[PDB]
């Protein structure tokens, strides 16, 4: 059996996954065209995407190297919020070699491996650009014997927070030694995830003393003024622009979210704008409609769906106080979006405010606090006429709109997950479908289920056999074993359920094996190694 | 920087140096003990600084100079996260350096329909300051009890704050960056019930994470 | 009540210096290993005390109150306070 | 009344109070017996009953509520009028709290069961919820029935 | 005998003191002892009869979601399931009998490797021993093999770079069974699985069956793994995975 074995291959036996909408009977080609426009529109996002994340490598390897390049001591570098993914190229000296170490925290147990990789690399490298040697720093006092030329080390420590402490202390005391030769330049660059204070505590007084000779903080960060997550959100309404809306309350759930993640913001909100555009195709019928060539593929239903809208409530209940009616008000553009971007651009460049962020200022503009969102920054106050706008409404906008009400993209992106597993466990009517065994399955619940109740109104210690001896008197002992009766081709079970102790046999072994998935699950645990007799519960519900 | 800045405004130059080096001796001797190290780096760092105070008033008299460039004689001066993973850090805080079994006597806040009385608290308060010693150990739960208890906030509001995807990832996080730490260090499966958790900041950097989101942690020590 | 205070950021150079001239040393630390092998197997482990913040190393004393009352001089500023 | 502590009722008490809300008969015997299984160890009946009299009724009357909104507003206000208490977040706390005393026992399963109300929604709507389906339902359109009885006030 | 029940107030409830004399020391020694076999006995009945028209009626409303899973896992998007009960027949089911030959027939079928994580003895290294088998990968340099540096996670960089200039076609469905399982929790199978769901061409259908499991995962793993979550509770027995445990003791 291949379920026991570790690991193995199958080569199963032998056009797209839009499904058809409005009850089943989408047209098969409004079908594919959904997938087209997705795929364009998906496509349309993605190369401004990546094309902003080619821009910050960029970016920030020249703002790198220009600290790089611009006596007796090191060229300090701290690069704080600094993830450890950066390419570092360096510049081609003439009559010199530069070569780039990098060190992670794996690779420095002790300064010993520390020192003999950076060698293997700098001998490694500088025959490559140009007999063995011994892999220490006399390779260093030795280097223009062999190769002719200087040498300028750029050492790159990525996850220092998580390097010790010690090591790298004693790994840069015994750099300092080589500061007694002429042909020799260091460069160290520490990549830190927290702060500078965190590690000048870590490291020796004469090692900061030593730091401070020459050395610059760069603050770069994900999350550093808003400069790149405001470009992926304006790429966004660029792409949706003239087609679909945006919620406020679904700018507030990237607001939040947003919020909840630091050194990696600007995957999340591609991630979240992806999937809400992956949701709105796949479920809206109208997504045929952002595009005016398919005004003519409209049906009963298509006007059966569009009728219950509550701004059409409200636009007839304003004309009392079809479809061509619904083809008119395709040509309009809501011009929120360009709005948004004259606000931006005039904030950026009149009157050189950088640090604001337009998902925040989306946010404010789409609720009608432009103004108290603007006040903050106290430049405004001439110009908060010019700047405002009042959101104009637009009929039938509740078919195109990007929003969370159904709590899917919590469910599928950010969910309750422990929450989720303890409200199942204890309720299990909105898990298990009402409707052989019908006679149990009316009156005993699911054993887990069973179980967590008894679980829940029970103490944090558990004695094992009481719980089985609530068990037991929470089962029915008639129609247990009459089930277990019902089939006759089991001579077994039919032995075993004449026994008069076969209620209390079947529900220690379903007890057993339900307490044994909780173990797995990690619900309960046990209070020694060798007994098993006191249970801990370590899941509360509703944390 | 001396002879840029006497063309910009011999015996007695070295008068000068030697003063700025007794100065730097008489400041700094009580921190740098006998090390010439780092009265050799003292006197690198306060040099041009002391330089950038030399006048024509100043260049004859040695107690003027003093006067003037007193700042650098009196401080050695040789320096150089998110709401949920706060929270989680002052939480493993209060964990670490506070006995569970006053917990019920402090965060609950909550009526009761059934009778029940909460702890009573600690009867006389200790004098050892648990915050000189090392942290104790914790589970996962009783961190995210803690957590809620003090997290920030008609019938489906959901009130309190559940440990969703967000508060888990923030805390393996705060594992990744070393601000909390365990008892295995190598291979840790970080989903056993034996696993066993501990705070490793200060009470300083804890103290500014706790004004940096406006939290009274010193109130729960008094 | 009855000297410059300094506050804990400079006195940890002089902490640190004093566990460098051996006044100090860490809480049961073995120290120089007797051979290669040991000392090799201690240099791939990470120990306990080199992970947590500096301020909570327990340290112990290479010499006790009593021997430095007996030869710190009896002039001396702090002599008064090597009795407890 | 859901301050006064350390009470004793009756059963004629309660069961009057299940006939202001309209409830069944089997339904104002749970209450009955589940006051009654929580007697000795209670510091305010009231906040039990009046907890589990709006549990009861606000699972009831889930169709009346799809259908007209006002109804959830006709019954915390016909107790607030009736428990002497001014403000309204005093019966929302309560049934918050009440709430989770009651979830894991079986009776108000069957009665989730019978009524097909599980908080709010039918298991056809609840399961494709809970397994993150885009195709679930959202409350941005009226329903179909909702759109019919406005063409028929209309008309 | 606790007024609060489950919140944080319910967790500093139930951790009272308890005396000595209300210890309720009654253990295990004095319930009905049973022999090996008529537990398995029991439990294929109680499994294979107690509630299972509702798991097939409950399978057959889950099954409708295929389409949206195979979309997501098109648009990028790894697959984590989570619920209570096995989840090992719907992972199998939805990946051989339905997203293989669909995707072999968009793409015009398509190797499934299948991680039993609930075995302890699944292993990072014979794992990545059958990819290399399955997407026979370029060779590391000696140059990229550094200084006794970890070859599998090099290798898998080098095949990030690599797939990063390929069209997006699936070639490999990999099916891990209980990502959160005994010996694949470990720091460096979560590496090596995160940075392999990093490759576009390779589709990520995993399930985790500890309720602690997503603190695995931090900032950097997250990114990679790029989860979209979803809660398949079918209440199955987890008759396989039990076989890993024991139930006498």
């Amino acid at each position: 059996a291949d379920a026991q074995r570790s690991h193995y291959t199958v080569y199963p036996s032998l056009h797209i996954p839009f499904v058809k909408l409005l009850s089943g009977k989408e047209s098969e080609v409004n079908v594919e065209k959904r997938w087209e426009l997705y795929h364009q529109l998906h496509s349309h996002f993605h190369d401004q995407v990546d094309h902003i994340i080619d821009n910050i490598e960029a970016d920030l390897k020249a703002e790198i190297s220009d600290l790089l390049y611009s006596r007796r001591c090191f060229n300090t570098i701290f690069l704080l919020g600094s993830d450890s993914t950066t390419k570092i190229e360096l510049k081609d000296e003439s009559s010199r070699y530069n070569v780039l170490i990098e060190l992670t925290p794996k690779e420095s147990p002790n300064v010993r491996m520390m020192l003999r990789r950076s060698m293997y690399k700098l001998y490694s490298a500088a025959d490559a650009e140009e007999n063995d040697v011994s892999y220490d720093l006399s390779l260093v006092e030795n280097f223009k014997r062999l190769f002719g030329k200087d040498l300028a080390m750029v050492f790159n420590f990525k996850d220092v927070d998580s390097i010790n402490f010690n090591t790298l202390d004693n790994f840069i005391i015994l750099l300092k030694s080589a500061f007694k030769y002429d042909h020799v330049k260091i460069s160290l660059i520490f990549n830190i995830n927290t702060n500078l204070s965190n590690i000048e505590k870590n490291l020796r007084q004469s090692t900061i003393r030593l730091l401070k000779r020459n050395y610059h903080k760069l603050d770069v960060s994900s999350n550093k003024g808003f400069k790149y997550g405001n470009q992926i959100f304006q790429s966004f309404l660029d792409t949706v622009d003239g087609k679909l809306n945006l919620s406020d309350r679904f700018v507030e759930f990237i607001l939040s979210k947003m919020a909840n993640n630091t050194n990696h913001n600007l995957q999340l909100l591609t991630k979240m704008l992806d999937y809400s555009l992956m949701s709105y195709f796949f479920q809206n019928a109208f997504s045929v409609f952002i595009d005016p060539v398919n005004v003519d593929f409209l049906n009963d239903d298509y006007l059966k769906i569009l009728s219950r809208c509550p701004t059409f409530m409200f636009f007839v209940e304003g004309l009392i106080k079809l479809e061509e009616f619904f083809v008119e008000f395709l040509v309009r553009e809501n011009p929120i979006n360009g709005h948004a971007k004259f606000v931006a651009r005039f904030l950026e460049e009149e009157l050189n405010i950088t640090n604001f962020n337009l998902i925040e200022l989306y946010h404010n503009l789409l609720i009608g606090k432009l103004d108290s969102y603007l006040d903050r920054w106290s430049a405004c106050k001439e110009y908060k006429d010019r700047l405002h706008f009042e959101p104009i409404d637009t009929i039938f906008q509740e078919l195109f709109t990007l929003d969370n009400r159904s709590g899917l993209l919590t469910q599928s992106i950010f969910p309750s997950y422990k929450s989720n597993i303890e409200d199942n466990l204890l309720s299990w009517e909105q898990v298990l479908p009402s409707l052989l065994s019908g006679d149990l399955d009316k009156i005993m619940a699911p054993v887990l289920g069973q179980l967590f109740k008894l679980y829940r109104e029970a103490n944090m210690t558990i004695n094992i056999y009481d719980f089985y001896i609530a068990f037991r008197e929470t089962l029915p002992k008639e129609e247990i074993l009459n089930f277990i009766r019902k089939d006759p081709s089991n001579t077994k079970l039919l032995e075993l359920a004449e026994t008069p102790d076969a209620f209390d046999k079947v529900a220690l072994i379903l007890f057993m094996q339900a307490i044994f998935a909780f173990e797995n699950m990690g619900l309960i645990k046990f209070q020694s190694t060798k007994s098993y007799d006191l249970v801990e519960k370590c899941v509360w519900r509703g944390i | 920087c001396l002879r840029k800045r006497i063309i910009e405004e011999d015996d007695q130059f070295q008068n000068v140096a030697a003063n700025f080096i007794h100065l730097i001796v008489q400041a700094f001797h009580s921190y740098t003990g006998n090390d010439i190290f780092a009265l050799n780096d003292l006197i690198d760092f306060k040099w041009p600084k002391y330089v950038s105070r030399i006048t024509k008033e100043n260049i004859f008299e040695p107690l003027a100079l003093y006067k003037s460039a007193i700042k650098l004689f009196l401080s050695t001066d040789d320096n150089l996260l998110s709401i949920i993973s706060k929270y989680l850090l002052i939480a493993s805080y209060i964990c670490s350096y506070l006995e569970p079994r006053y917990d019920a006597s402090i965060f609950s806040r909550k009526t009761r329909i059934i009778q029940g009385r909460a702890a009573y608290g600690r009867r006389k308060k200790k004098e050892v300051n648990p915050r000189y010693l090392q942290p104790s150990l914790f589970a996962i739960e009783r961190l995210l009890a803690i957590f809620q208890a003090i997290f920030p906030i008609a019938l489906r509001e959901e009130s309190l704050m559940k440990a969703n995807i967000e508060v888990f990832q923030n805390l393996s996080e705060l594992h990744t960056l070393k601000l909390i730490a365990t008892t295995m260090n190598k291979n840790i499966d970080y989903l056993s019930p034996k696993v066993r958790w501990k705070v490793n900041v200060p009470w300083e950097i804890i103290k500014e994470i706790s004004e940096s989101v406006h939290f009274n942690i010193s109130d729960y020590f008094s | 009540s009855r000297i410059k205070l300094w506050l804990k950021k400079d006195v940890k150079n002089v902490w640190e210096n004093l566990v460098q001239l051996d006044f100090f040393t860490e809480k049961s630390a073995v120290g120089l290993r007797d051979n290669a092998t040991a000392a090799f197997y201690a240099s791939n482990y990470q120990f306990q005390g080199t992970m947590i913040p500096f301020d909570l190393r327990s340290y112990q004393m290479q010499i006790i109150l009593q021997e430095l009352r007996r030869i710190i001089p009896k002039s001396n500023m702090y002599y008064s306070w090597t009795q407890l | 009344l859901l301050v006064k502590k350390y009470c004793k009722m009756t059963t004629e008490e309660i069961i009057r109070l299940c006939n202001d809300f309209e409830l069944p008969r089997e339904v104002a015997y749970k209450i009955v017996d589940e006051y009654n299984i929580n007697a000795s160890r209670l510091v305010c009946p009231w906040q039990l009953v009046c907890g589990l009299v709006l549990n009861c009724t606000f699972i009831v009357f889930n169709e009346r509520r799809r259908k007209d909104p006002r109804i959830d507003h006709f019954i915390v206000s016909k107790m607030c009028s009736l428990m002497l208490t001014s403000k309204v977040d005093d019966v929302i706390e309560c049934v918050k709290l009440v709430k989770e005393l009651i979830i894991g026992e079986k009776w108000f399963r069957d009665l989730q069961i019978r009524y097909d109300d599980f908080d709010g929604i039918r298991y056809d709507e609840i399961i494709f919820r809970k397994l993150g389906s885009m195709l679930q339902t959202t409350n941005i359109l009226v329903t179909d029935d909702q759109y019919n009885i406005w063409k028929k006030r209309i008309e | 005998a606790s007024s609060f029940l489950d919140t944080f107030e319910g967790y500093f409830d139930q951790r009272k003191i308890v005396r000595t004399n209300a210890k309720s020391r009654h253990t295990m020694s004095m319930a009905p002892d049973v022999t090996r076999e008529e537990f398995s006995l029991v439990s294929n009945f109680f499994n294979e009869n107690f509630q299972k028209r509702p798991r097939q009626k409950l399978f057959e409303i889950q099954k409708k979601m295929f389409p949206q899973y195979w979309f997501e896992l098109t648009q990028g998007f790894s697959l984590l399931f989570y619920g209570v009960g096995s989840k090992r027949n719907f992972l199998e089911e939805f990946a051989i009998d339905y997203l293989s030959p669909k995707i072999a027939y968009s793409q015009l079928s398509i190797p499934c490797l299948i991680l039993n994580g609930y075995n302890p003895s699944c292993n990072y290294r014979d794992v990545f021993k059958e990819i290399t088998d399955l997407l026979v990968p370029a060779e590391l340099t000696r140059s990229e093999t550094k200084y006794w540096g970890n070859h599998v996670i090099l290798q898998i960089q080098k095949m990030i770079d690599f797939y990063k200039n390929q069209p997006l076609d699936i070639k490999l469905i990999l099916v891990v069974h209980n990502l959160d399982g005994p010996s694949i929790r470990k720091n460096t199978f979560q590496t090596m699985l995160s940075f392999l769901s990093v490759i576009r061409q390779i589709a990520i259908v995993a399930s985790t069956d500890h309720i602690y499991a997503p603190l695995l995962w931090d900032n950097m793993k997250a990114q990679n793994y790029n989860f979209v979550f979803h809660d398949i509770s079918n209440f199955e027995p987890s008759t396989v995975e039990s076989t890993f445990q024991d139930v006498m003791k």
